[PDB]
């Protein structure tokens, strides 16, 4: 296949958020219940029109673990977009969202385009992190913001097309 | 109109010749429908059986299958055409079951197809020297297939790299991949075999990579381990796209990714080696071990494997009850499995194009 682009986004956030099925969703429409925390550094690719031309979005997705700073460094290296995700049912992971944020700072260009991502909108009744509490904080950091649900696939779509729009008008 | 193929007994190597030895697999004629000369061959068997002809019969299959083992001894080299005869060998073996006349063999059959069956002769013996030619011409075509892979897997999958950011890369495997699937899809070959194929060619792709990396040092790293897993991880998308994720073909890779994987995880703590252990059960205890003792780091604040951590990985092993393999059998085939596909093909509904140079045969 071919595409006029390529841009390298990178999954971020705590272990169990969702980074892996928010991938499984949309490169491939798959959802798991029962998915286990990732090994090493995982890939899946998907091509998207943006202003009539064909951008391939190349995503990298890894647990939300320690590591060497080397495999850190070649994790976001070349990265473009970052999706930064949390559980709007579990407020921690929310808390933990500035961790990620100075990860993402040490580690990324300057000029990547962050997206802030409440996954798991599914779970209405369990929500512990308001949305305009969420998007406040977006907004004062420079990052866009969603939310979605890689269970029944709401925003999905919407997070990667932005993220990826948004990019493209840096860049081309 | 009747749907057989009347032919004089002095053309019966005229027919075989441009039917089977001369026959080019581009022919437009024969790019319309799919196993056409296997259809036309069997139309003639009819005619034979209903002539009551046993001699005839008898030359004719006999005609058929040293035409057919002749052109794979001389094009023997040529994907396409052993891809193509294989094809039709089946296509020729599907309709002496479909037309037997014997009721297993009949349940897809429509009451016209049933019509159609033979009356006079048993060639069950027959069809047991095509089932046994089928499987020689499939072992040729793996093997064709393998000599063509071979040269691309090494450069491609392990020493180019492009996870930071002429010879053979990933893409060069991937076109390679594409161009045999795109073949036998074009041959209208039974998508078991199709599938079977596949699997055969990951297993190719794995085995020949994982045992590269289980005899040099300068492949086993974390960096490398990335490159390894995003390079797989491209070949999934592919059976994806092909839609042949029920190949089996993914699943011959398994080995190979958990390599991948243990080039990335830790390898120090008492919990590092059990995860290892519980993820690693695709590999054999001396894989395992190999690749922890190859390990050799490119970065300065990394140490190399313990000999202590190694110990401790082969005391969790040692309960397990695996193969003693180490490197893998890269030239393995595994046993193909034939299916019966009958088809709707309406017999008096086939034509003879004039291009296939078979005017003398009479449409009965
Ligand atoms: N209810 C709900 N559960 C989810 C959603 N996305 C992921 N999960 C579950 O959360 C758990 C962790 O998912 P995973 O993608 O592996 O988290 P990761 O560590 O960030 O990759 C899994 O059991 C998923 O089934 C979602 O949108 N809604
Ligand atoms: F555990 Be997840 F993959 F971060
Ligand atoms: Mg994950």
């Amino acid at each position: 296949d071919e595409y006029d682009y390529l841009f390298k986004v990178v999954l971020i956030g705590d272990s169990g958020v969702g980074k892996s099925n928010l991938l499984s969703r949309f490169t491939r429409n798959e959802f798991n219940l029962e998915s286990k925390s990732t090994i090493g550094v995982e890939f899946a690719t998907r091509s998207i029109q943006v202003d009539g031309k064909t951008i391939k979005a190349q995503i990298w997705d890894t647990a939300g673990q320690e590591r060497y700073r080397a495999i850190t460094s070649a994790y976001y290296r070349g990265a473009v977009g970052a999706l930064l995700v949390y559980d709007i049912a579990k407020h921690l992971t929310y808390e933990n969202v500035e961790r990620w944020l100075k990860e993402l700072r040490d580690h990324a260009d300057s000029n990547i385009v962050i997206m802030l991502v409440g996954n798991k909108s599914d779970l209405r009744h369990l929500r512990a992190v308001p949305t305009d509490e969420a998007r406040a904080f977006a907004e004062k950091n420079g990052l866009s913001f969603i939310e979605t649900s890689a269970l029944d696939s709401t925003n999905v779509e919407a997070a990667f097309q932005t993220i990826l729009t948004e990019i493209y008008r840096i860049v081309s | 109109f009747q749907g057989m193929l009347e032919y004089k007994k002095e053309d019966e190597q005229k027919l075989v010749k441009n039917l089977i030895l001369e026959l080019k697999p581009r022919g437009v004629a024969v790019n319309l429908i799919p196993g056409l000369p296997a259809y036309i061959l069997f139309m003639c068997v009819r005619h034979a059986d209903y002539l009551n002809d046993d001699q005839k019969v008898r030359s004719l299959l006999t005609s058929t299958i040293n035409s057919i083992k002749k052109v794979l001894k001389k094009r023997g080299d040529d994907f396409e055409t052993v891809s193509f005869w294989l094809s039709n060998t089946c296509r020729f073996l599907h309709c002496l079951k479909q037309y037997s006349g014997e009721e297993g063999f009949m349940k897809h059959n429509t009451s016209r197809q049933n019509e159609h069956c033979l009356t006079n002769f048993d060639l069950a013996e027959y069809r047991q020297v095509l089932s046994d030619l089928a499987i020689q011409i499939y072992q040729q075509l793996v093997r064709v297939l393998e000599n063509i892979l071979q040269p691309m897997i090494v450069s491609g999958m392990l020493e180019h790299e492009t996870i930071q950011g002429g010879t053979y890369t990933l893409d060069s495997i991937l076109r390679q991949l594409n161009s045999f699937h795109s073949v036998m899809c074009q041959h209208g070959m039974d998508p078991e075999l199709i599938k079977q194929v596949v699997k055969q060619m990951f297993y190719i792709i794995g085995a020949i990579t994982l045992n590269n990396l289980l005899l040099r040092k300068d492949m086993c790293s974390w960096s490398k381990g990335m490159q390894i897993r995003y390079n797989v991880s491209q070949l999934e998308e592919w059976l994806r796209d092909k839609n042949l994720m029920n190949s089996g073909a993914k699943e011959t890779l398994e080995p190979l990714i958990q390599a991948a994987q243990l080039l990335q995880v830790k390898k120090k703590t008492d919990d590092d080696a059990e995860a290892i252990c519980s993820m690693c059960n695709a590999l054999t205890t001396a894989q395992i071990v190999k690749v922890l003792n190859l390990y050799t780091p490119v970065n300065e604040f990394e140490e190399r494997v313990s000999v202590s951590f190694i110990r401790t990985i082969q005391m969790r092993l040692r309960d397990r009850k695996d193969s003693p393999q180490l490197l893998m059998d890269a030239k393995h085939i595994f046993p193909v499995t034939f299916p019966f596909n009958p088809s709707s093909l309406a017999l008096e509904t086939i034509q003879i194009p004039a291009s296939l140079g078979l005017g003398f045969i009479s449409r009965v």
